[PDB]
């Protein structure tokens, strides 16, 4: 069970560990976050009391390194760092630990919600996404925008998701324009399956990623990306049974963990219309049809 | 973005376009079977591919052979009308190619852009505009080409004969489509209309007969008129 210590909380600020969160008031004795589950990625999160604007957050992994929090002052922002002295933050973890002033990771032993909403999202993917290479962790912001949003600017700040769009050459093969634009097979399979992602594991993580961060910082470039490749999906005729099956698991757990006040915004009436009623795996979904039935009908 | 009365002025000016309808692509008659259930037949159609500003007409003929063992034949009316098109615009040379493609159908727009992926540079464009083109078949030398074809045809015409000689493309658009609207609305009386005097024929070479300038303004009158009429009792107003 690994631990990321604060070495303070100098503002007022909502932090939040996957899917908990916790109100840390200004100059607060608040030193971390201990008893994070080892094996799975993690997302701390920040919300400022003074500025509810710019919801910020670092995507780690305690397997590789040792991470700290410090507000920094000029920048306004509590920052990730790695602790390169292994004995210095084992002491620093120590002390805190000892004075009782860390959160423990909130985990319910019956709950696999966050092993179900990370199944397949890898920290190494995360960080061909998020281009920092000097950092092992990850930050992503409410505004930063995708490689297909500049598209349509700058690059360094930039998430890079798997291009998608259905009206491209890259999508429709010369001679087969009407087929390929009603069944998206060949696009799905050939093109970004054995292609791109290589399996369906590297194509769920992105999908996963691209839903964590459109919940967590409310990103919008994000959110379209998540309903891009379920619409790939679901537009397809000819898909393994496995990523059918898999993705009915995954869309159940997204639409379950998604705070009920946020499906106007964070989800898209015609991809999720289109998905369970018209598509080819319309009656391919059948534990996320019930609960977007039974959760959220006004939009369906 | 979309083509209204707005940015009407547009269709005349030296940028190359076409508007594309598609009515006509798909044409059947629904008739019973011994059993007595529904079913129909095709019958040739035709893409009209029109240069508003030269009255160029690509009338692409649709041999009821094209149908021959598909199904979704309405869905794949549109994907074969983008297909056609585009091969129309890849045989024209580079200077002749159109900027823009107006469809007169929303339903044209995917089909069109997706078979249009190889020229990102020429923009596919709606209308708000209600336009007669369906009433195309009304005009006797199309519809004879139509359905005398044996095989898939493309045939030119000039939809305005000789008219851009003594008018202007702006005149000869609104009298295109006033001529169609009368056609499309009482299809005998506008005939009876454009043929009532035996002594104006319709040249070999052209579509329309040969009206003088004062017979055009009688002519215009009565195809005015007749839709006047036509509109009072659709709605009894």
């Amino acid at each position: 069970m690994n631990t990321v210590p604060f070495t303070s909380a100098p503002i007022e600020v909502t932090i939040g560990i996957d899917q908990y969160s916790f109100n840390v008031k200004e100059n607060q004795p608040f030193h971390g976050i201990k008893d994070i589950p080892i094996g799975h990625v993690h997302v701390i999160h920040f919300q400022h009391a003074d500025n509810s604007s710019m919801r910020y957050g670092y995507w780690f992994d305690c397997r590789m390194g040792n991470f700290y929090i410090q507000y920094d002052p000029k920048d306004g922002l509590y920052k990730m760092m790695e602790e390169r002295d292994g004995a210095k933050f084992e002491n620093i973890v120590h002390n805190f630990k000892e004075r009782q002033m860390m959160v423990s990771y909130p985990k319910i032993d019956e709950d696999d919600t966050w092993y179900n909403l990370t199944e397949f999202v890898q920290m190494d993917k995360i960080r061909k996404i998020v281009r920092k290479d000097e950092n092992q962790f990850s930050y992503v912001d409410s505004s930063m925008t995708t490689v297909q949003e500049n598209e349509l600017s700058d690059p360094a700040h930039s998430l890079n998701y798997t291009v998608i769009n259905f009206k491209s050459r890259e999508a429709i093969r010369p001679g087969h324009e009407m087929e390929d634009f009603l069944d998206k097979s060949y696009y799905l399979n050939t093109v970004m399956l054995q292609g791109i992602f290589k399996n369906s594991s590297n194509y769920f993580g992105e999908l996963q990623f691209a839903f964590l961060n459109a919940m967590f910082f409310g990103n919008y470039g994000s959110s379209l990306q998540w309903h891009a490749m379920i619409e790939l999906i679901c537009s397809s005729a000819t898909v393994p049974k496995h990523m059918l099956d898999k993705l009915d698991e995954i869309l159940y757990y997204q639409i379950k963990t998604l705070p009920e006040q946020y499906s106007d915004i964070l989800l898209n009436e015609r991809v999720w219309n289109i998905c369970l009623y018209s598509s080819f795996q319309k009656n391919s979904l059948h534990n996320t049809e019930k609960i977007m039935e039974n959760k959220y009908p006004e939009l369906l | 973005g979309a083509m209204n009365s707005s940015n009407y002025a547009e269709l005349f000016n030296n940028d190359i376009k076409l508007f594309v309808d598609d009515t006509n692509v798909y044409r059947v008659t629904v008739h019973k079977t011994f059993e007595g259930n529904v079913a129909t037949k095709a019958i040739n159609g035709c893409i009209f591919t029109l240069n508003p500003k030269t009255g160029h007409l690509f009338l692409k003929i649709i041999h009821t052979s094209v149908w021959a063992g598909q199904k979704r034949l309405s869905q794949l009316a549109k994907w074969k009308t983008a297909e056609e098109v585009s091969a129309l615009v890849r045989s024209l040379p580079k200077e002749e190619q159109p900027k823009q493609i107006i469809v007169t159908r929303k339903a044209m727009l995917d089909p069109l852009e997706v078979h249009m992926l190889d020229f990102p540079n020429i923009a596919i464009r709606p209308t708000e505009l209600r336009l007669p083109f369906s009433a195309a078949m009304s005009i006797d030398k199309l519809s004879d080409v139509v359905m005398k074809a044996t095989e898939p045809q493309m045939v030119l015409f000039n939809i305005y004969d000789d008219w851009l000689d003594r008018i202007s493309s702006y005149t000869a658009f609104s009298r295109l489509t006033l001529l169609l609207r009368a056609l499309k609305t009482n299809e005998e009386s506008a005939k009876m209309i454009l043929l009532s005097d035996p002594t104006i024929t319709i040249k070999s070479y052209h579509l329309w007969p040969s009206f003088t300038d004062e017979q055009w303004i009688t002519i215009e009158s009565q195809m005015r008129d007749l839709i006047l009429t036509e509109y009072g009792r659709k709605y009894n107003v």
